[PDB]
C-alpha cells in the first residue's frame, strides 16, 4: 500500500466490525467489542460517493442517432463515417479503461491514507500513556474505562489526567 | 463602403463612391444596412469568392480597360441606362460597365480583346442581360438568337440569353447576371457577342495579399492602429484570452465564453 | 493549506510588514519592528513572474481572419464552419477555466511552502537555544541583539557561540 | 524546493553515489562509503516511468492525411481548412508547452518529497540515539556497526537495544 497501513502494519481487516469502514476494537474491565469511527467512515463514504457521481454525471450527452446510410457509389463517405465511429470508439475505450485503472488505485490508497491518519491521531493523543504493540493496537499504562475509551475515539483524550499514573506504571513495568 | 456592399462598389452602383487614386486596404467594412449592390436584379456568380479575394490587397488601380469614346464605334454606348439604377432621379447604370445596345437597327458581331500589360493581376467584370420578352431582345440588340463568348488562357465560357418574364424586382422583369475573372500578366481576355453583353469599361489592376476578412458593423472608423480587430472594436492586449467577439481579424487572443479569468499571484489575504 | 503554515500554525498575515511577502518580526532590547526576508521574497517573485509569463507568452498566434461567408445553398459548409468555431470555443474555454483553477491552487500552496521552509530554516538554526512558542515565533534563551538577529535572517546564526548561556538559562527556566 | 530537502537543508548532490537516486553515506569503525536506498529509488523510478508512459501512450492517433487540395474558386473552404489546421496547431502547441512546464515542476517536487520522507524516516527511527548535525547527517550517540547501519536503511533499527548506552553517552557529552 502507498501509505503502509492497509495490508501493512495493520495486517488484515475485521469481519467482526460490520457497521463501518474504519474503526476500533477495545478491551477493558467492562468487556470488549468492535466499534466504527463514524466521522472518518462518513467522510470517506461522502468522498467516494462524490467520486463515483463525478465520474458518472460529468458525462452529459444529447439526443443523437449514430447510424448513417450510403448507397453503393458513396463508399468513401461511408468509410469516413466508419472512421469517425471507430475513432470515437478507440478514444472512449482507452480512456475508460485507464480511468478505472488509475482511479481504482487512487481509491485503495485513499482508504490506506484514512487508516494511517486514524492510527496516527490516536498515537499522537496517547503519547507515552500507552505502548505501541503493533498491528494498530495500543496497550494502556493506565486503566481506560468505557468513558475514557470514548474520549480517545472522540479526540478528547485527557493526557494530563492519567499521565502520572501511567508514568508510575510505565517505570515499574520497564524496571 | 458605407451605403454600399462589395457588389455595388466593384460594379459602380450610382449610390457608391469611386476610387481614382491607387489604393490599398487591410480589410473591408460594410454596414448592416449596406443594401445597394446590383441595382438591376440578377445573380452575381461566385460573389462570396470575389469578396474573399478582395478582402485585402497590396495594390489596387482602376483603369479604363475599354475606353467608352473609342472602343465601340459600331454599337451604341449611350442609351444603356435604366430606371433600376437611378442617379439624381434620371436613369443611369453601373460606372464600371457599359450596357451596349444596337446602333440604329444593326448590332454587328462584337469582338474586343485586352492584353494585360500592367505587370499584376487584372480583375475584369462583365454582365449578361436576359430580356423579359422577344420584343425586348430585338428592341435592344436587333438579333433574336444571340450568344456571348468570353475567353482567356484559362477562362472559356459561352453564354446564351434566357428570355422570359420574371416577377418584377425594382420594376425589372428581365435579369442580368454578373461575372468576373482575374487575368494574369501577359494574358489576353477576348469578348465576343451578337448581343446581350454588358461590356467592361473599368478594370482593376491589383495584387492580392494573404487573405484578410470582412467586418459588417456600424462601429465607426478612426485613425487608431491596433493589431487585433473585432466588429465591436479593436483589442490591444498581450493576454491570451478575450471574450469580446469570436469573429476577429489579426493576431488575436483566443475567444472564450469566460466572464472572469483571475490568476492569483500573491498570497491568501488574512489581515487581523 | 497544503503545507500547514499559511492559515495554519501561523494564523494570520501582517499588514505591518509592507516591503515583502515573507519576513520577520523581531523584538530585543534595541526595539522591535517588521522586516522582510529579501531572498525568499525575490525568489518567489521571480518564480511567480515566470509562471505568469509562461501562461501568457506560450500563446503565440498568427494573423488570421475567423469570419467566413456562405450563400443560401451552402448551409452544410456554413454549419461545418460553425462546428469548427464552436469546438475551438469549447476547448479553449474549458482549458482556460481549469488552468486558472488548478494553477491558482498551486500558487497558494507555493506561498504556503515558502513560509514553512522559512520557519523550518530558522528552527533548524536555533535548535534548543530558543523555544517554539507557536504562531511562528521563537523566544530566545539568550539575548539576541540586532547583529544576532541579522545572523539568523542571513542564515549565519552561530549556535555554539550562545549554546552555553542558553543551556544555563534554559535549565534555570525549566527548574 | 517545495519540500525543503533538495537544494535546501541537504545542500548538494553526491556524484560519489552512482547506483541510485536517493541513498546514504555512512562512516563507522569498519570504514565509509556511499550506498543507495533501493526501495525508495525503485519506487521513484517506477513512478517516473509510469508518468512518462502516461504522457506518451495516452496519445493514440489513427491513420489520417492532413492535406487538402482546392482550386482557385474554392478559396473560402481552403481558408476554412487552414483555420482547422491552425487551430489544432495552436491548441496542441500551447497544451504541450504548458504540460511540460507544469509536470517538470511536479517531477522536481516529487524528488524533493522523496528525499524529505527518507530523511524523516531515519530521524523518526533514531530519535535521541543520534544528533541531527545538519545537511541530512546523523551523528550517533552509540557505536553503529555495519549490521546496525543496514537496520537503519532497512527500517528495522532497534531503538531500545541502544537507548541506554546512547542516553549515558548523550548526558556525558552534554555535561
Ligand atoms: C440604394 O439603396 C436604397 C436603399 O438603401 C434604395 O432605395 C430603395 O429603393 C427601392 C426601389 O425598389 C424602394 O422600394 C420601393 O419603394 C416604392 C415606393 O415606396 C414601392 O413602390 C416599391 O414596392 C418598393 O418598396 C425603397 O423604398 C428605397 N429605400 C429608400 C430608403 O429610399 C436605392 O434604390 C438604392 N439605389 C441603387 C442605385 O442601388
Ligand atoms: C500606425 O503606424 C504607422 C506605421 O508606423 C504610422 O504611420 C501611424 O502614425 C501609426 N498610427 C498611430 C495612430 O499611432
Amino acid at each position: 500500500g502507498l501509505f503502509g497501513a492497509i495490508a501493512g502494519f495493520i495486517e488484515g481487516g475485521w469481519t467482526g466490525m460490520v457497521d463501518g469502514w474504519y474503526g476500533y476494537h477495545h478491551q477493558n474491565e467492562q468487556g470488549s467489542g468492535y466499534a466504527a469511527d463514524l466521522k472518518s467512515t462518513q467522510n470517506a463514504i461522502d468522498g467516494i460517493t462524490n467520486k463515483v457521481n463525478s465520474v458518472i454525471e460529468k458525462m452529459n450527452t444529447q439526443f443523437t442517432a449514430v447510424g448513417k446510410e450510403f448507397n453503393h457509389l458513396e463508399k468513401r463517405i461511408e468509410n469516413l463515417n466508419k472512421k469517425v465511429d471507430d475513432g470515437f470508439l478507440d478514444i472512449w475505450t482507452y480512456n475508460a479503461e485507464l480511468l478505472v485503472l488509475l482511479e481504482n488505485e487512487r481509491t485503495l490508497d485513499y482508504h490506506d491514507s484514512n487508516v494511517k491518519n486514524l492510527y496516527e491521531k490516536v498515537r499522537s493523543q496517547l503519547k507515552n500513556n500507552a505502548k505501541e504493540i503493533g498491528n494498530g493496537c495500543f496497550e494502556f499504562y493506565h486503566k481506560c474505562d468505557n468513558t475514557c475509551m470514548e474520549s480517545v475515539k472522540n479526540g478528547t483524550y485527557d493526557y494530563p489526567k492519567y499521565s502520572e499514573e501511567a508514568k508510575l506504571n510505565r517505570e515499574e513495568i520497564d524496571s | 463602403l458605407g451605403k454600399c456592399n462589395i457588389a455595388g462598389w466593384i460594379l459602380g452602383n450610382p449610390e457608391c463612391e469611386s476610387l481614382s487614386t491607387a489604393s490599398s486596404w487591410s480589410y473591408i467594412v460594410e454596414t448592416p444596412s449596406s443594401d445597394n449592390g446590383t441595382c438591376y436584379p440578377g445573380d452575381f456568380i461566385d460573389y462570396e469568392e470575389l469578396r474573399e479575394q478582395l478582402s485585402s490587397v497590396s495594390s489596387f488601380e482602376r483603369f479604363e480597360i475599354f475606353p467608352k469614346t473609342s472602343s465601340w464605334p459600331n454599337h451604341d454606348s449611350n442609351k444603356g441606362v435604366t430606371a433600376a439604377c437611378p442617379h439624381a432621379g434620371a436613369k443611369s447604370f453601373y460606372k464600371n460597365l457599359i450596357w451596349l445596345v444596337k446602333k440604329g437597327n444593326s448590332y454587328p458581331k462584337l469582338s474586343k480583346s485586352y492584353i494585360n500589360d500592367k505587370g499584376k493581376e487584372v480583375l475584369v467584370l462583365w454582365g449578361i442581360h436576359h430580356p423579359s420578352t422577344s420584343a425586348d431582345q430585338q428592341s435592344l440588340y436587333q438579333n433574336a438568337d444571340t450568344y456571348v463568348f468570353v475567353g482567356g488562357s484559362r477562362y472559356s465560357k459561352k453564354f446564351k440569353p434566357e428570355i422570359a418574364i420574371r416577377p418584377k424586382v425594382r420594376d425589372q422583369e428581365g435579369r442580368m447576371n454578373y461575372y468576373w475573372t482575374l487575368v494574369e500578366p501577359g494574358d489576353k481576355i477576348t469578348f465576343e457577342a451578337t448581343g446581350n453583353l454588358v461590356v467592361p469599361r473599368y478594370a482593376f489592376a491589383m495584387e492580392r495579399n494573404a487573405g484578410s476578412g470582412i467586418i459588417i458593423s456600424d462601429t465607426p472608423v478612426h485613425d487608431c492602429n491596433t493589431t487585433c480587430q473585432t466588429p465591436k472594436g479593436a483589442i490591444n492586449t498581450s493576454l491570451p484570452f478575450q471574450n469580446i467577439h469570436p469573429i476577429t481579424i489579426g493576431k488575436c487572443p483566443k475567444y472564450v465564453k469566460s466572464t472572469k479569468l483571475r490568476l492569483a499571484t500573491g498570497l491568501r489575504n488574512i489581515p487581523s
